[PDB]
């Protein structure tokens, strides 16, 4: 397979900005590159083919350029409708392969997350399997790091994160980190803490509870 | 002009055959090349195959070639011996290509029209209603957060509302995650004035239509 590499993975921008996105291939593909726009839950749409040909109906602020192994998508004077994920794709040879995408998201002011920790309810404990939830609410930018600590010790594994799309009104993100343990393991420790690091925080914030208090 | 619409069962058992069909309209079917592209949760777009509308002759992705069948008013995809990794949104598409010559060499395909896509999930889990656990905290801070953990259900989706939908501001319902158990889990959270926790009741309303399950859970200070 011809490897297709996009950069950056994500970029924050504002309406009126000019943005450029890079696509590079592992071997030459001449000008056989397509660009697609995808919005959540919607069908992808073709923007550009043969590296620089604008698909019919697509606004002229979209332009593609490049050849060989190095390609660029330029969006002039970005508009609200352009916040989306963009994919490039080579088709010099089978199989046609896609880059993993560049998400273009809405820039806004830095906002620290509000952090909350939720001890498992008594009926979780009865079930024999418990999930501790840590909530990071209404923050920007997206990048955030959650450490679980159990009796002061770093707990790796058994956690999963989930994040919302950028809020339609305030353009922030919210995120959950869920730690799932057997009740036997859960009962074998006393203090549970999630530690959150984020650009908005001058120092990590730690929320904790003592099990059974 | 061109319009594509795919269809097929949303659930396939592992080791079985996945079958999706695409309805092609608005165009001369015979004149163009039509095919399939998918995208698994958290993975990239992956071309499966494209065939000629008139002959049925086409080409397949080498990594998928062994278990793929594409035939043709409509196009259809059969993918044999599936696994959980074959969980994906399946898109119907028209594939365009060009001469690469001065020679008999052709390019491969780019895709100028796509259908909406049909989610297909591959899994051995049977239908199962959600557990619903309270996420409870406080009055030293102006705002409180509370929520509902909705888990161990299959298949998606669940819906969550708060106070029969009368509470909407500041609700965040996270996308579901697939557990190692093969069952899904998510949380719904809301932020509220701390000064309200004493007099106002907060209830999450959980609906899981595949199992006809409806749950109301009061969330209170423990």
């Amino acid at each position: 397979d011809i490897q297709v590499t996009q950069s950056p993975s994500s970029l924050s921008a504002s309406v009126g900005d000019t943005v450029t996105i890079s696509c590079r291939t592992s071997q030459t593909i001449s000008t056989w590159l397509a660009w697609y726009q995808v919005k959540p839950g919607k069908a992808p749409k073709l923007l550009i083919y043969t590296a620089s040909s604008l698909e019919s109906g697509v606004p002229s602020r979209f332009s593609g350029s490049g050849s060989g192994t190095d390609f660029t998508l330029t969006i002039s004077t970005l508009q609200s409708e352009d916040f989306a994920t963009y994919y490039c794709q080579q088709y010099i040879s089978l199989p046609p392969t896609f880059g993993l995408g560049t998400k273009v998201e809405i820039k806004r002011a830095v906002a620290a997350p509000s952090v909350f920790i939720f001890p498992p309810s008594e009926d979780q404990v009865k079930s024999g399997t418990v999930s501790v939830v840590c909530l990071l609410n209404n923050f920007y930018p997206r990048e955030a790091s959650v450490k679980w600590k159990v009796d002061g010790v770093l707990k790796t594994g058994n956690s999963q994160e989930s994040v919302t799309e950028q809020d339609s009104k305030d353009n922030t993100y919210s995120l959950s980190s869920t730690l799932t343990l057997s009740n036997t393991d859960y009962q074998s420790h006393n203090v549970y803490a999630c530690e959150v690091t984020h650009q908005g925080l001058s120092s990590p914030v730690t929320k904790s509870f003592n099990r059974g208090e | 002009q061109v319009q594509l619409q795919e269809s097929g069962p949303g659930l396939v058992k592992p080791s079985e055959t996945l079958s999706v069909t695409c309805a092609v309209s608005g165009v001369s079917f015979s004149s163009f090349w039509w095919g399939w592209i998918r995208q698994s949760p958290g993975k990239g777009l992956e071309w499966i195959g494209t065939i000629y509308g008139s002959s049925g002759r086409g080409e397949y992705n080498p990594s998928l070639k062994s278990r793929t069948t594409i035939s043709r008013s409509q196009i259809s995809l059969e993918l044999t011996s599936v696994t959980a990794a074959d969980t994906a949104i399946y898109y119907c598409s028209r594939g365009l290509f060009q001469p690469n010559g001065f020679s008999f060499t052709l390019t491969s395909y780019w895709f100028d029209v796509w259908g909406p896509g049909v989610p297909v999930t591959v899994s051995s889990a049977s239908t199962k209603g959600p557990s619903v656990f309270p996420l409870a905290p406080s009055t030293s801070e102006s705002t409180a957060a509370l929520g509902c953990l909705v888990k161990d259900y299959f298949p998606e989706p669940v819906t969550v509302s708060w106070n029969s939908g009368s509470l909407t501001s500041g609700v965040h319902t996270f996308p579901a995650v697939l557990q190692s158990s093969g069952l899904y889990s998510l949380s719904s959270v809301v932020t509220v004035p701390s000064s309200s926790l004493g007099t106002q009741t907060y209830v999450c309303n959980v609906n899981h239509k595949p199992s006809n399950t409806k749950v109301d859970k009061r969330v209170e200070i423990k």
